[PDB]
C-alpha cells in the first residue's frame, strides 16, 4: 500500500499511512 | 549586478561546522564525471568508492525494474516516472 499510495497522489492531481488491518473471511467448517 | 545576496561569509565565520557539510552536499550535487578510467594504479579507497557508487546505481536500477514490472495500476509519462523515482529513492 505504501508503493501504491505514492504512485496515487502524485499522478491524479505530508501523508502518513498507518499499518493496514488484516481482515479475513472463510467458508470452511464452522465448529 | 544589483541582485540581493545573503552574507554567506559572516554565516560561515559564525557557524562554520554546519557549513562544512552544507558545502560538501553542494559539491556532491554538482560532481563532474571522471574523465580517465579506473585502473590498477588507483587507490584502494578509490576502488571502494567506485564500487559503492556502482552498487548504488545497480540497486536503483533493479528497484526501478521491479516496480515497473509489477504494474500496480497499468496506466503523462513524466508523472509516473517522477513518482516511481520517488518510491524507489525512499524504498
Amino acid at each position: 500500500a505504501k508503493r501504491i499510495s505514492i504512485l496515487s497522489r502524485a499522478q491524479s492531481a505530508l501523508n502518513s499511512l498507518p499499518t493496514f488491518q488484516l481482515i479475513l473471511n472463510s467458508n470452511a467448517n464452522q465448529i | 549586478q544589483g541582485t540581493q545576496a545573503d552574507d554567506l561569509v559572516s554565516a560561515i565565520q559564525q557557524n562554520a561546522n554546519h557549513f562544512t557539510e552544507l558545502f560538501c552536499r553542494a559539491i556532491d550535487n554538482n560532481m563532474p564525471l571522471p574523465t580517465k578510467e579506473i585502473d590498477y594504479k588507483d587507490d584502494v579507497l578509490d576502488v571502494i568508492l567506485n564500487q559503492r557508487r556502482l552498487r548504488n546505481e545497480r540497486m536503483l536500477s533493479d528497484r526501478t525494474n521491479e516496480i515497473r514490472s509489477e504494474n500496480l495500476m497499468d496506466t503523462p509519462p513524466s508523472s509516473m516516472n517522477d513518482a516511481l523515482r520517488e518510491v524507489v529513492e525512499d524504498e
